RNA sequence: ACUUCCAAUCAGUGAAAUUAACCUUCCCGUGAAGAGGCGGGAAUAAAAAAAUAAGACGAGAAGACCCUAUGGAGCUUUAAUU
RNA sequence: CUCGCACACGCUUACAUCAGUAACUAAUAAUAUACUGAUAAUUAACAACCAAUAAACCAAAACAACACUAAAACGUUUAUUAAUUACAUUGUUAACCCAACACAGGAGUGCACCAAGGAAAGAUUAAAAGAAGUAAAAGGAACUCGGCAAACACAAACCCCGCCU
RNA sequence: ACCAAAGCUAGCUCAACAUACUAAACAAAUACAAAAAUACACCAAAAUAAAAUAAAACAUUCACCUAACAUUAAAGUAUAGGAGAUAGAAAUUUUUAUCCUGACGCUAUAGAGAUAGUACCGUAAGGGAAAGAUGAAAGAAUAAAAUAAAAGUAAAAAAAAGCAAAGAUUACCCCUUCUACCUUUUGCAUAAUGGUUUAACCAGAAAAAAUCUAACAAAGAGAACUUUAGCUAGAUACCCCGAAACCAGACGAGCUACCCAUGAGCAGUUUAAAAGAACCAACUCAUCUAUGUGGCAAAAUAGUGAGAAGACUUGUAGGUAGAGGUGAAAA
């Protein structure tokens, strides 16, 4: 089907500002009480998964250096050890992973 | 259909069209001053001394 | 329908110049001159319109007979195409007949 | 083209003598030649109309519009303009007095159908405008109450004259 | 190198292969034309290196010395005195070195100073007993030498140091042509001793 | 009944036929003889999204049917001229 | 999930290295075989170019032994001449060509069907209508112009018009 | 407030004068498949122009329409014409040289098509564009000045009811009164035609007889003619867009119809068979239905089908050209 006749801008603006097509605000934006920035609620904050995920990234590339084969894989725990740490007697019997940087506050050592 | 967009400003140096000059630049006045005069810390309390 | 936003610089046109000054001074050659040349021996301009006057189709048809030999090619062309349908259109065309 | 919004920022003000009511700080600020369309920029120009500078960006923030990122750029590079060109402290203290959007020069192209029909394709191209004015933000007005429509209702029986009377 | 320019054309100060000049004048564009009066080459007798009186200006009265004349727009550009102020180094988070720069001046701005009485003084060619083309002055009545200044180069031929492959004057002054009727192939080849003995069949030319 | 491509919501790019102005209802009557607009009455806060195609004599092609034009052309011959 | 390598014909640097992409090109983003700038490249053995006259000679290709009817591309030797003298010239890239498009179309030969080449889904919800696919109680053409379509069927016979390919 | 607006040059038109008329560039290569130094040749040619149109049809005829050596008159006269349309001379007459040339011609939808026969669309002949704006200096781009005035949007979505307006009113509506505009018709709000809106551009033209004004008047006119108040001069006049067609000369058989050269394909299976036999692929056609209908596609995709050792498919290259070619006739 084909228009009749040319919408009048005076219906085009009725239709194109309804409040339903208007964007609606967020009243779920809270601040996040680690870094300061911004996050919603029920979601994880943008600026500290970020930072967990550069770290996890640097972990798991020092662990393809220490398995060259692409189906190696240990059959025991894996513990991630930093500068100035050394194995635990619960921590033997495991794969060492050594990281040269301090260990992150974050992180927390069992 | 064949139509573009015209007009990026950039500014681009280079040593080549610097040295052909035809006319040197003429400086009215050095850039530097040639000696930074020192004085002495007293100065505060002698320009209350007229002699 | 926009117009210029700017005065346009003032024409300074001098009503004394060469020209103007001397504008149809022998006019009256004939009259004045024991009528020894016509004021039609003054008209500066085309060969086949010195004192002459005529419509469209009697001016067409005039420059063919005069100038037409030394005309170039497509100016031939052009002026016989433009005969034809003046000569079609005054003749078999029009309201009062 | 037309550029007058950059050049509202380049008007001095006469000195105000003492007692006078202190002049709030205006900023003007665009950005010319953004990829993003005219009327969908428009949605995001109404949101943050009238609401304080941090709220504006908290809002923009978390929005999925490609636009979104686009201006929460223009204001946080206005907000350094205020604080520094401008003599305008606290840097939190700014609302958006108004923000619109307006449309940029479009390209054209051929768009192909088939059975050998062709339709004119256009570029869009959009601008975006923003008033930055240093105060806390305006309240927003409440609906008239039910005293109020009394009011005026009597009032309007009330300035009633005899039509077409002498 | 010899660069075309194109049939209307617009000059600014500025050489035709500068980037500058192409930053100006992009190669799609075209402007209008400005009116010049037309000057003949024996009526040009302004030069560049030659002391002139600027006219009309915010100074008057003042004299300089021509480093630039542009031919093409009738322009004589004196030395630092009809000045505009601009700068040069430009970057980021820095600006400075502001360097004055001088304006086009035309040629009815300015008139030629005759080295005696250092007043502005009409000029014209005129041709002496000797066969020189000197510039003679109206009022004064005295002839004004050439303007000789440096060549773009910037080489002065007085004081030179022939370099490993440089020719020196006496070898280049040297003259070793013996005016014979024998053509180059024919000097070089009995020189060397080549002996040629067949010679060429004959050949139809059409 | 159940899957996939469509579909509806979100993000990006973004076309076409169409369009006198529209603040674009129902019924009976009238009327260039089938009315959203006239007359007599009824109904009537304003907008958005998703659907079904009765009407807008819907959109598309200056009707292929039919006739007219001292307007054309193809074919055939016992038409006229040759 | 499967049209893959190469030549001929065509296109003409669109290929390669490095850098940039606010915008232009890709119908979007990342990004770069496809947009911009700089630099670089295809090396002949393969392929093109690559003698004349006179004379002898009825006897097919099909594994060709020997035959068929439609009677068949495909040359050697003798004689008379032929500049005789390292290295000549030219084609060597590609994701490509003809269709207004980076189009589900059109495109010859050799060898493989892969050891090679590629990605049907941007993210969700799982309404109607529409398209494509699978299954079904009892009945099995009761549908409809017609058994069109679909099917666990893949059969038998009559007539009309043309003989048949 | 965006989009936009404004400018005056580039050059062009019509003449005049005028040398006397295929420019500029030609180092090398240019009619082998042009721009490729180099081998026994063939080389070349002409036959009245026709028709669209006018006669309201159309057959004899139809100005200019290739080749005139002009102007003032004889004259639109003698003559030639389906004696219709219209066509139309001559005898005999007139004409004093050089300068005085420039513009009551246009100014970027104008003027040449032109910034250019270049991009681009076509195999080819051929068709053929849009596009420029600062200032004395941008070697004054933290750069400057100017209108902020078209449609379209933003600032500022809408509140019963009606050709959207008018009469008004303290008050925007509410009330009352009014069947859009042109064209075409006996008659249109008509559900008859056309237009989304804006800017630019686009359509009445001729002086025989006449009327008005004036000069001079039995005579008028700066020769040639008209004259029983007439003669000379001025002023007052008659459009634009559109067919199917017709004729002449070019360019097209790289798609397709047919043919001449030169090549290349047909595996397996069944039979004494390479038999215009049979089953079934590659390959070639396109039966039926469903999607698709500005689509992936200006004829396709999916399923299903017919031929598949022949009157078969197919590559390269050549031949036949419009009063024709070609055709296992479907005009
Ligand atoms: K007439
Ligand atoms: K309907
Ligand atoms: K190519
Ligand atoms: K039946
Ligand atoms: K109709
Ligand atoms: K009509
Ligand atoms: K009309
Ligand atoms: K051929
Ligand atoms: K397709
Ligand atoms: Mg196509
Ligand atoms: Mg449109
Ligand atoms: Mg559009
Ligand atoms: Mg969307
Ligand atoms: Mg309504
Ligand atoms: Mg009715
Ligand atoms: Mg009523
Ligand atoms: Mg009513
Ligand atoms: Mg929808
Ligand atoms: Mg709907
Ligand atoms: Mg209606
Ligand atoms: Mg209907
Ligand atoms: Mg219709
Ligand atoms: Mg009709
Ligand atoms: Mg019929
Ligand atoms: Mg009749
Ligand atoms: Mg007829
Ligand atoms: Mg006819
Ligand atoms: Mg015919
Ligand atoms: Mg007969
Ligand atoms: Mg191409
Ligand atoms: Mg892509
Ligand atoms: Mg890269
Ligand atoms: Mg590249
Ligand atoms: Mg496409
Ligand atoms: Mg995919
Ligand atoms: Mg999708
Ligand atoms: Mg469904
Ligand atoms: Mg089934
Ligand atoms: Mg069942
Ligand atoms: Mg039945
Ligand atoms: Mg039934
Ligand atoms: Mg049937
Ligand atoms: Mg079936
Ligand atoms: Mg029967
Ligand atoms: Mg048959
Ligand atoms: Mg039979
Ligand atoms: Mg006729
Ligand atoms: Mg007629
Ligand atoms: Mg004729
Ligand atoms: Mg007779
Ligand atoms: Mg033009
Ligand atoms: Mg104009
Ligand atoms: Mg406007
Ligand atoms: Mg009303
Ligand atoms: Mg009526
Ligand atoms: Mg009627
Ligand atoms: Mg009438
Ligand atoms: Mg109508
Ligand atoms: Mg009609
Ligand atoms: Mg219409
Ligand atoms: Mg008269
Ligand atoms: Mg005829
Ligand atoms: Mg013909
Ligand atoms: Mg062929
Ligand atoms: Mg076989
Ligand atoms: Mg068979
Ligand atoms: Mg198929
Ligand atoms: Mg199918
Ligand atoms: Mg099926
Ligand atoms: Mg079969
Ligand atoms: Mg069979
Ligand atoms: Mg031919
Ligand atoms: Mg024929
Ligand atoms: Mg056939
Ligand atoms: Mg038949
Ligand atoms: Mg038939
Ligand atoms: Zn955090």
């Amino acid at each position: 089907a084909a228009p009749k006749n040319r919408r009048s801008i005076e219906v085009n603006r009725c239709r194109r500002r309804n409040p339903q097509k208007l964007i609606k605000v967020k009243n779920n934006i809270d601040v996040c009480p680690e870094c300061g920035h911004l996050k919603q609620k029920h979601i994880l904050c943008g600026y500290c998964y970020e930072k967990v995920r550069k770290e996890t990234a640097e972990i798991r590339r020092q662990m393809g250096k220490q398995e060259g084969g692409p189906f190696r894989a240990p059959t025991t725990e894996t513990v991630v050890l930093y500068s100035g740490e050394t194995p635990s007697e619960q921590d033997q019997g495991k794969r060492i992973i050594e990281r040269e940087r301090k260990r992150p506050s974050w992180f927390t050592q069992n | 259909s064949e139509k573009e967009f015209v007009e990026h400003a950039r500014k681009a140096g280079l040593v080549i069209p610097h040295e052909r000059l035809e006319r040197p630049i003429h400086l009215a006045c050095t850039a530097g001053i040639f000696d930074a005069y020192v004085p002495p810390e007293g100065d505060a309390r002698i320009s209350s001394l007229s002699k | 329908f926009h117009v210029r936003v700017t005065l346009p610089p003032r024409k300074v046109v001098d009503r004394w110049n060469e020209k103007r000054a001397m504008f149809g001074v022998y006019d009256n050659i004939g009259i004045l001159g024991n009528f020894e040349k016509h004021p039609k021996e003054l008209i500066k301009g085309p060969i086949w319109l010195r004192g002459w006057k005529g419509n469209e189709l009697q001016r067409c048809i005039r420059k063919k007979r005069m100038v037409g030999n030394r005309m170039f090619i497509d100016d031939l062309h052009n002026l016989n195409k433009r005969i034809s349908y003046l000569y079609k259109h005054f003749n078999r065309h029009g309201k009062y007949r | 083209i037309s550029r007058k919004w950059e050049k509202k920022n380049k008007i001095v003000y006469p000195p105000q003598l003492p007692g006078e009511p202190r002049r709030p700080a205006e900023i003007y600020h665009c950005r010319r030649q953004i990829k993003y369309s005219k009327d969908k920029m428009w949605y995001l120009a109404k949101l943050i109309r009238g609401m304080s500078i941090d709220q504006a960006l908290a809002q923009l923030e978390f929005s999925d519009k490609k636009g979104a990122q686009i201006i929460k750029e223009v204001l946080l590079e206005a907000q350094d303009m205020a604080v520094r060109d401008h003599n305008v402290e606290f840097r939190s203290n700014l609302y958006v007095a108004e923000s619109t959007s307006g449309r940029g020069q479009y390209l054209k192209r051929i768009r192909y159908h088939g059975r050998g029909r062709f339709g004119i394709m256009e570029k869009v191209f959009c601008h975006y405008f923003v008033k930055l004015v240093e105060g806390p933000p305006p309240p927003r007005e409440a609906p008239k109450t039910a005293v109020a429509h009394a009011r005026e209702y009597i009032q309007e029986l009330r300035n009633r004259t005899i039509t077409h009377a002498l | 190198s010899k660069v075309t320019l194109p049939p209307n054309y617009r000059y600014g100060m500025s050489r035709p292969g500068s980037l500058s000049d192409k930053r100006k004048n992009p190669p799609g564009t075209r402007r209008r034309r400005v009116p010049v009066e037309p000057i003949s080459d024996e009526d040009w007798h302004l030069f560049c290196g030659d002391k002139v009186e600027i006219l009309e200006g915010k100074d008057a009265g003042k004299q300089g010395k021509v480093v630039q004349v542009i031919r093409q727009r009738n322009w004589v550009v004196v030395e630092g005195l009809n000045t505009h102020y601009r700068y040069v180094g430009k970057t980021v988070d820095y600006r400075g070195t502001m360097i004055p720069s001088e304006a086009p001046l035309l040629h009815n701005q300015v008139k030629l100073v005759d080295p005696t009485d250092r007043k502005p003084t009409d000029v014209e060619w005129r041709f002496t007993e000797a066969g020189e083309r000197v510039r003679v002055s109206t009022r004064s009545g005295r002839i004004i030498p050439k303007p000789e200044f440096p060549r773009a180069d910037g080489i002065v031929p007085e004081t030179w140091i022939d370099g490993p492959k440089d020719t020196s004057v006496e070898d280049a002054l040297e003259k070793t042509y013996v005016p014979r009727l024998k053509t180059l192939e024919e000097e070089v080849m009995e020189a060397m001793g080549i002996q040629e003995t067949r010679r060429h069949k004959k050949v139809y030319w059409y």
